């Protein structure tokens, strides 16, 4: 809606682009850079005591 | 620092103030090692307040050494201390600074009379018998007397060598950049 | 690490060998006196268990030792670059100014040795302490990164704790009213509070500025800092003006603190005053030599990229420190004081100076 | 770090080399088809107006205040003691109301800045309708500044101090030529730096260079004076 | 005027000069006179070599110095200045003809 | 002190681009004027500033009524189907 | 700093080390392949096997300090020759020992 | 309701203010000095993370090294207030009259000033 | 000039010989001799060494007795124990000293920054337009310590 030139000028980040630096908040650090709780805060307090929070990865 | 087709001329240095900071670093050094042997010399627990200055007033040697180092660090033009103060201020003019020579100029005149002041406190009425005693003679150490003396001659007559020392400093500033 | 180049390490061969040497003698010397006589020896005298050793043969080597690490730098080789990771730089300027504050180092042992037999009122772990700090504050000048400047900056502040800590307190004078009264002197302890917390200041303040430092640039290497500061400021990216005035404001502050330069000059005048001649002889040559010295290239040659941003702070702090001393110099009684204030002032001028020098 | 840095540019070297201008026209023009509530918002421009008395009249004295107010809680209301009986009443308020430490800051700091936001409207009449149209401009920032520090010190502070304030508004007079008005260690071009004009060719530029470094060879002391040896 | 032939002269002098400030008898432990002469004139011998092979280094660093300023220049320049027909030539000479690596 | 590590023990993500930069550095004449490009690369590596003023630009854009659906994505294929359907 | 190519040719990246056997080696091949066709620009083109030696062996520092000291060479060699420059060293010498007096009542300005 | 880069150098700094604020006693600079050392690790930390430096956390063992070393000479030092005569709370070691202080005040040793 | 031959009791004398008062060489500058092992490691070092360290290791030997007992003479309230032990000390540390020139030295050699009995094929043309040393060596002992003045 500002125009054709002013979207590619915004979406532009690197000159050169043959460098793959996807942008990242932050960097993971613990468990080798990954996660161990993938739910919500009241499933990580849940699903150790309650059934049917896990879907059972076969 | 001007072209002329394509071709760049510079007359100036673009190192010489780090070698006049280094300059003036070493001479307070020996000008303040000088006064400190001159201390060293002597007993130790005279000197608490200011004017006490007079317990320097005991044998020819001393009190002109130490008289000789207070002028020097009041900056009085022919001792070493008035050197590094007069090439500072050479050195601002040449990079154009008049206001950075003003206040130092009113911090020389003020320092001065700090340092000069105590040339008054000299005054003793007798000898100050400043002197350790050791096999019941007073203890007059050969060694210091010597660093004094070549301090001494450095001091009075080091503005005739200041040339060497100004070439070797330069040399040494020269490689910051390279 | 599928090999370790010599070319990394071989500075750090005379330094290690050096620090040997004068810790084995040091421990060595802590046992002096145990000498177990054996039930089958003879003592052709009555041992004296009553002793006090002249420090002067540390001194000399200390002397010997230092002479020896100018040796080494007068046959020095090798090519201008760095080692230990980039965490340390040869070239001729380092090396120029480690051979200076050598010689000058020596030059006031050789004094120190010859004053110490006129009147002993020095301990052992005083020189020892001395010889730690001659051995450590040129490799301070041999720094590439605030990182390890910062680490060896407060190795030699600790030494020099260690320094002040060893002062003798008590003396045999002919004073005989005093016995049966308590007299309080307090100078020692005044000494030990006001290093302690400037040197406390000095350090969190570096450290948040080696923080930022991280954050802006993303190394302490002074040529990656300077790089990244011109070539923002040519392409005009990072314009937060505010960061880097902080920055540079903080760091300046620091090592205002630190040396305890004319706003902040106060502390150094209670430290002059309970401290021994000696003492403060050696805290000169460290201050001038080092210290100032360096304050001085962080400015002129290792940040010299922020001196957009560093005159203005310089030439403020330097009106006020001289209208906040040309009428506090003038009601001083004391001798030390005396002495520290020629040093500040002499601070003031040379602040100056660097003013002059990076226009 | 830039002082009046829209006053010292160099209008010409900005407009050949195309760079943008601080005195480029900021300002805001609605248009037809446009509803009445814009209209209104649009007329902001009157705060960028730098040519607007009042506008810079109340910023002198806006700035004046504020460091009144900086003045007086770094270091004026800490060296000042007050009575102990009217600490108690204070404190006394403060436990009596809600927000009692607000208005006990604006009893304190009421003076400071009404001092200052009077000190610099005064100021700012003072150099913009009387010292702005003389020629030598070192010589009269130092007499303005050392007539209105000398007025300044004998009204705030004690009158026999007025001498002291002289000499501080000589000082200040002459630290604000030298960094306020002149430009140094905050320069927007490159020294020797020059923009040609004329139709000339490369050759006639080159043979007037060349001349000119035929002449620039006299300014060497040697060369002048003829003490070179044979190389 | 011979460098070590100044210094035995100096040494001689300071030695004298030690015994006066010490108030000790001239002539006392004669054997020193001899060694500060020796001593004062190789010190003040070496010290002339030194100081005329720093002035080579030093010459020899400007060379590389000059180099070092020109560049520093152009680098330090304004934006917009170096396209400029003050700047041009001498810019498009270093990015350019000195590309040679 | 770059050492070029992430923080799992790999390689920092930013370590291509200091590394075009500093070759950039050594072998340019005018280094500062003449490695723009690598050294613009390497601080948006380093500060996303540009990603940062994207988000600002589609926060503003998002406070409007500009869009109201969005197209739905079925998982079978990489084809995107519009909500009206 | 920030502008000395000599202080940027000493920033390198952890666990990078230069091989100067070999780059030295090459250096001196592509050179010796040069200066036996003499030019007022040196033209790599012309060696084009140790040019690209050269560039594979040396580092980028290296190589801008070898081509930076072999342009001041190439300029000082068509100025100065030896026996000149020791004549010229000699006089300055000679001339040291007196002094340099004043030039009263000039003609040429 | 704050983002953590503001916050922590904000709370860094408010530190350093409150161990200004604060009645000089020796402990409580102690004490507060530590919680200084603390902030410093927690946004070296943090900027750690943020910008996936390895160097940040080696700060922060080493913030906690100086810490240790740090705290040790601080006892040792208040162990040394012990025998000098001297008091933990600075503010009574001198003749200084303070409006801040409820109940100081120091007389001379004497049971009367005028004999006749 | 002249240079003391390698591998031989006096090559470690060549560490005081040196063409200019430059602590190291530039990063891209030549060393004056052709290299043998320029990434060399500790035990390249080690293999390297030959009668030229020995000489240096038997010099520093010779010259520690004297200050030792320099250092030694500094010594107040000490037994026959205390004093043979911190001679004892301060004659290894000399020995040490030694061994670290040696060291050294043969890294040098290694490098090429000092004379290892190789030449290069192609000289390195130097015009010396700035001369104050030449004539004032050849009039003195310092045309020893100075190589092609
Ligand atoms: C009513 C007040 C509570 C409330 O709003 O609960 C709704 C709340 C849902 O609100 P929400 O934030 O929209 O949840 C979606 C989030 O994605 C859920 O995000 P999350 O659960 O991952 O993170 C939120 C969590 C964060 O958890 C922690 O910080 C972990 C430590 C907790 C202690 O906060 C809490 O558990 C406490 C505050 C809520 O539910 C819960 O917190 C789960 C438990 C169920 C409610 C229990 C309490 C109320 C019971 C009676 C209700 C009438
Ligand atoms: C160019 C002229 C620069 C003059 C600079 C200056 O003000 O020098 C102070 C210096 C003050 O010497 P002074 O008043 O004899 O000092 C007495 C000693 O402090 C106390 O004398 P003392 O009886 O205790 O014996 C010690 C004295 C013994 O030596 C002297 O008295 C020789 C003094 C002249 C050299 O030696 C020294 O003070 C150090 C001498 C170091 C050089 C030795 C060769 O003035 C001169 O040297 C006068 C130079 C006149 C040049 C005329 C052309
Ligand atoms: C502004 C908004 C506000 O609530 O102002 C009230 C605040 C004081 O309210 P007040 O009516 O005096 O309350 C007296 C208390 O009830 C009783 O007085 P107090 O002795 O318990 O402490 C009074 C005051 C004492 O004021 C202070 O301590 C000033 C700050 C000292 C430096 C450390 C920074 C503050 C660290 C904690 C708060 C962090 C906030 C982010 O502290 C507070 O009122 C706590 C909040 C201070 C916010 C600033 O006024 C101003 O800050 C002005
Ligand atoms: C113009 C500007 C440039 C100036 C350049 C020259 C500067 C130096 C000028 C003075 C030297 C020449 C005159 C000598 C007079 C004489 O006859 O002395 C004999 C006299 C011998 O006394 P004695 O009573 O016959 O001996 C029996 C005693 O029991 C004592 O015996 P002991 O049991 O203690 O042990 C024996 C030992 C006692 O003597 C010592 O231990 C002397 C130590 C003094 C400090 C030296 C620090 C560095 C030491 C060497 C480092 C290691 C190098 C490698 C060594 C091998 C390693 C395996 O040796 C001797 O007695 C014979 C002397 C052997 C050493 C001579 C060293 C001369 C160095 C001169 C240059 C220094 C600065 C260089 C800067 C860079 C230049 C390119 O020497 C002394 O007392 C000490 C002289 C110290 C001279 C150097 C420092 C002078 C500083 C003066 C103030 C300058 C400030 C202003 C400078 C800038 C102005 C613009
Ligand atoms: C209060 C005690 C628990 C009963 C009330 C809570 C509701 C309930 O029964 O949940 C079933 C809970 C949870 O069972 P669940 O999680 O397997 O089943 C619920 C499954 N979802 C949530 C997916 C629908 O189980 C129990 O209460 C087990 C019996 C416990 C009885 C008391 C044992 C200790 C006695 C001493
Ligand atoms: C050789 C030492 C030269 C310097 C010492 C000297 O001659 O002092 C004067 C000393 C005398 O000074 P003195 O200090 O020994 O004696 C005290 C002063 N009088 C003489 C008044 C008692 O000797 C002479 O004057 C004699 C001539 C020199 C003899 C040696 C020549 C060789
Ligand atoms: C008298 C008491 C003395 C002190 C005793 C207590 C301290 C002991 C210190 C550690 C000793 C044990 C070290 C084990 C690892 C090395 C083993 C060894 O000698 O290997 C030989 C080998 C020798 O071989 P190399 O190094 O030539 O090659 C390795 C082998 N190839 C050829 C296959 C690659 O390694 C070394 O000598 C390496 C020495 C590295 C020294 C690094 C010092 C860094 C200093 C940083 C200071 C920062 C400030
Ligand atoms: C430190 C060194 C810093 C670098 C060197 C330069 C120093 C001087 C820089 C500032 C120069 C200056 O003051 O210029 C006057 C300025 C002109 O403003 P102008 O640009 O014309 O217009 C913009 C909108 N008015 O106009 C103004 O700034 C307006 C206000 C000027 C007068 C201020 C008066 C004092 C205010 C504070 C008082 C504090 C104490 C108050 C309480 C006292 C006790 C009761």
């Amino acid at each position: 809606v500002h125009g054709e030139e002013y979207a590619q000028k915004m979406q532009k980040r690197f000159h050169q682009t043959d460098i793959w630096a996807p942008f990242r908040h932050r960097y993971a650090y613990m468990y080798n850079s990954s996660n161990k709780n993938v739910k919500d805060y009241k499933q990580v307090t849940l699903s150790r005591y309650i059934n049917g929070f896990d879907k059972f990865n076969v | 620092m001007s072209i002329f087709s394509n071709i760049w001329i510079n007359n100036d240095l673009n190192s010489y103030g780090l070698s006049i900071l280094l300059l003036n670093i070493i001479n307070y050094l020996i000008v303040f090692m000088l006064i400190l042997s001159v201390i060293l010399l002597t007993n130790l627990s005279k000197f608490k307040s200011l004017n006490q200055f007079k317990e320097f007033n005991s044998y020819n040697f001393i009190l002109y050494s130490l008289i000789f180092s207070l002028l020097s660090m009041a900056g009085i033009p022919p001792l070493l201390g008035f050197t590094g103060k007069f090439l500072a201020i050479l050195y601002s003019s040449f990079k154009s600074q008049y206001l950075l020579i003003l206040f130092m100029t009113i911090l020389n005149i003020f320092g001065m009379y700090f340092y000069i002041q105590n040339l008054r406190f000299v005054v003793k009425k007798n000898k100050s018998s400043i002197l350790n005693y050791k096999n019941y003679y007073v203890n007059i150490n050969y060694s210091i007397t010597l660093n004094i003396i070549l301090l001494n001659f450095f001091n009075f007559f080091g503005i005739l060598f200041l040339s060497d020392l100004i070439i070797i400093l330069n040399y040494i500033s020269s490689y910051i950049y390279i | 690490l599928l090999r370790l180049l010599v070319s990394e390490y071989i500075f750090f061969l005379p330094v290690f060998t050096n620090l040997f040497i004068y810790w084995h003698i040091f421990f060595k010397n802590n046992i002096n006196l145990v000498n177990k006589k054996n039930n089958w020896d003879k003592s052709i005298s009555v041992k004296n268990i009553i002793i006090k050793q002249n420090p002067s043969f540390i001194i000399r080597l200390n002397l010997l030792l230092n002479s020896l690490m100018v040796l080494y730098l007068i046959t020095f080789n090798g090519y201008s670059s760095t080692f230990w990771w980039s965490h340390f730089k040869l070239n001729n300027y380092s090396l120029y100014m480690y051979l200076l504050v050598i010689i000058f180092n020596n030059y006031f042992l050789y004094i120190t040795e010859k004053h110490i037999k006129i009147l002993n009122n020095y301990s052992i772990d005083y020189f020892f302490s001395i010889i730690n700090i001659t051995l450590f504050i040129p490799m301070i000048f041999l720094s590439n990164t605030l990182f390890t400047f910062f680490f060896l900056i407060e190795l030699v502040s600790c030494a020099i704790f260690y320094k002040f800590i060893v002062s003798k307190i008590s003396f045999k004078n002919s004073n005989y009213k005093d016995n049966y009264f308590s007299i309080f002197s307090k100078n020692y302890l005044n000494v030990l509070f006001y290093q302690y917390w400037s040197s406390f200041f000095s350090s969190v303040m570096i450290g948040f500025c080696i923080i930022y430092l991280f954050s802006l640039t993303g190394s302490t290497e002074w040529s990656i800092i300077n790089f990244i500061v011109a070539s923002n400021n040519q392409i005009n990216y990072y314009t937060n003006n505010i960061t880097l005035l902080f920055i540079c404001l903080t760091l300046i502050i620091g090592f205002i603190i630190k040396l305890g330069i004319a706003p902040i000059q106060l502390y150094k005048i209670e430290i002059y005053k309970g401290l021994p001649f000696l003492s403060i002889f050696f805290y000169t040559t460290f201050y001038f030599l080092i210290f100032f010295l360096f304050f001085s290239l962080l400015f002129i040659y290792y940040l010299s990229a922020l001196n957009n941003f560093f005159w203005i702070i310089l030439l403020i702090i330097s009106i006020i420190g001289i209208f906040y001393i040309i009428s506090i110099i003038f009601d001083i009684n004391l001798f030390k004081a005396f002495l520290a204030y020629s040093t500040i002032i002499n601070s003031i001028s040379f602040i100056l100076l660097i003013i002059a020098i990076i226009f | 770090m830039e002082l009046n840095s829209s006053a010292k540019e160099d209008s010409h070297y900005v407009g050949v080399l195309g760079y943008p201008s601080q005195h480029d026209p900021h300002t805001l023009h609605p248009k037809k088809h446009d509803s009445t509530f814009t209209k209104v918002y649009a007329c902001r421009d009157m705060l960028w107006d730098h040519h607007w008395e009042v506008r810079n009249t109340l910023y002198a004295g806006f700035k004046g205040a504020l460091l009144g107010v900086a003045y007086a809680s770094g270091f004026g209301l800490i060296s000042k003691t007050v009575p102990s009986i009217v600490l108690k009443k204070m404190f006394r308020f403060v436990r009596n109301n809600n927000f009692g430490h607000i208005r006990i800051m604006q009893d304190l700091l009421t003076p400071y800045a009404l001092t200052g936001f009077g000190l610099g409207s005064v100021y700012y009449l003072y150099q913009h309708n009387v010292w702005e149209n003389r020629s030598n401009k070192w010589l009269a920032e130092v007499l303005s500044n050392a007539l209105f520090f000398q007025v300044a010190t004998a009204v705030c502070v004690n009158p026999g101090f007025h001498i002291y304030g002289m000499v501080g508004g000589i000082l200040f007079g002459t630290l604000k030529y030298a960094f306020y008005n002149s430009s140094f260690f905050q320069e927007k071009e490159s020294i020797g730096s020059y923009t040609t004009f004329g139709d000339l060719s490369e050759e006639e530029r080159k043979k007037q260079e060349y001349k000119d470094y035929i002449q620039f060879l006299g300014n060497y002391h040697k060369v002048r004076n003829g003490q070179l040896v044979d190389l | 005027s011979s460098m070590l032939i100044w210094g035995a002269c100096f040494g001689l002098f300071t030695r004298a000069a030690a015994c006066k400030a010490s108030m000790i008898p001239l002539t006392t432990s004669p054997w020193k006179y001899p060694k500060y002469m020796i001593v004062s004139a190789v010190t003040f011998y070496y010290f002339d070599w030194y100081r005329r092979m720093a002035l080579e280094q030093l010459c020899y660093n400007e060379e590389k110095l000059e180099r070092y300023q020109i560049r520093a220049k152009l680098q330090s320049l304004k934006i917009g200045e170096e396209l400029s027909d003050a700047y041009r030539e001498s810019f498009f000479e270093h990015a350019v003809q000195k590309n040679n690596i | 002190s770059y050492s070029g590590y992430s923080l799992n023990g790999g390689v920092h993500p930013c370590l291509p681009f200091y590394e075009r930069m500093l070759q950039c550095a050594k072998s340019e004449a005018l280094p500062i004027k003449m490695c723009t490009a690598q050294t613009e690369d390497y601080l948006e590596c380093h500060h996303r500033k540009k990603q940062y003023a994207l988000n600002y630009a589609i926060k503003k854009e998002l406070n409007n009524i500009r869009i109201v659906a969005l197209p739905r994505y079925d998982e079978e294929n990489d084809t995107f189907v519009p909500f009206s359907q | 700093m920030e502008f000395s190519n000599a202080l940027l040719s000493q920033t390198k990246l952890p666990g990078q080390q230069y091989d100067y056997k070999r780059c030295f080696q090459a250096s001196n091949t592509h050179f010796e392949c040069l200066d036996s066709i003499r030019d007022a620009y040196d033209n790599h083109h012309k060696c084009p096997q140790t040019y690209q030696a050269w560039q594979s062996s040396c580092d980028v520092g290296i190589r801008r300090y070898q081509m930076d000291n072999r342009e001041q060479q190439k300029k000082d060699q068509l100025l100065y020759s030896k026996e000149q420059l020791k004549n010229y060293n000699a006089a300055k010498n000679k001339e040291a020992y007196g002094i340099t007096a004043p030039k009263n009542l000039s003609f040429a300005f | 309701m704050l983002t953590w880069i503001s916050f922590w150098s904000l709370i860094f700094w408010l530190i350093l203010i409150i161990l200004v604020l604060k009645p000089k006693n020796f402990i409580s600079i102690l004490f507060m000095s530590e919680l200084t050392w603390l902030a410093l690790y927690c946004l070296s930390l943090l900027f750690g993370a943020i910008y996936c430096d390895i160097t940040l956390l080696s700060i922060s063992f080493f913030i906690l090294g100086v810490a240790g070393l740090e705290f040790s000479f601080g006892i040792l030092i208040a162990i040394l207030y012990k025998n000098l005569n001297e008091s933990l709370n600075t503010d009574l070691n001198n003749n200084n009259n303070n409006q801040n202080i409820f109940d100081k005040n120091f007389k001379t040793p004497l049971e009367k000033i005028n004999w006749q | 000039s002249q240079t003391f031959a390698h591998d031989s009791f006096l090559g470690g004398l060549n560490l005081f010989k040196r063409r200019d008062p430059r602590f190291v060489l530039d990063q891209g500058e030549r060393p004056p001799y052709p290299i043998i092992n320029s990434n060399s490691s500790f035990v390249d070092v080690l293999s390297n060494f030959n009668k030229a360290d020995f000489g240096l290791v038997l010099f520093s030997a010779a010259i520690g007795f004297p200050l030792s007992r320099w250092v030694l003479k500094g010594l107040t309230f000490s037994s026959l124990n205390y004093r043979r032990g911190l001679f004892s000390s301060v004659y290894g540390g000399v020995i040490l000293w030694g061994l670290v020139l040696g060291f050294n030295n043969s890294y040098y050699r290694l490098n090429g920054f000092v004379d290892n009995g190789l030449v290069w094929k192609r000289k390195e043309r130097k015009l010396n337009k700035y001369d104050f040393t030449s004539e004032f060596e050849d009039n003195s002992f310092f045309k020893k310590l100075r190589i092609r003045d």
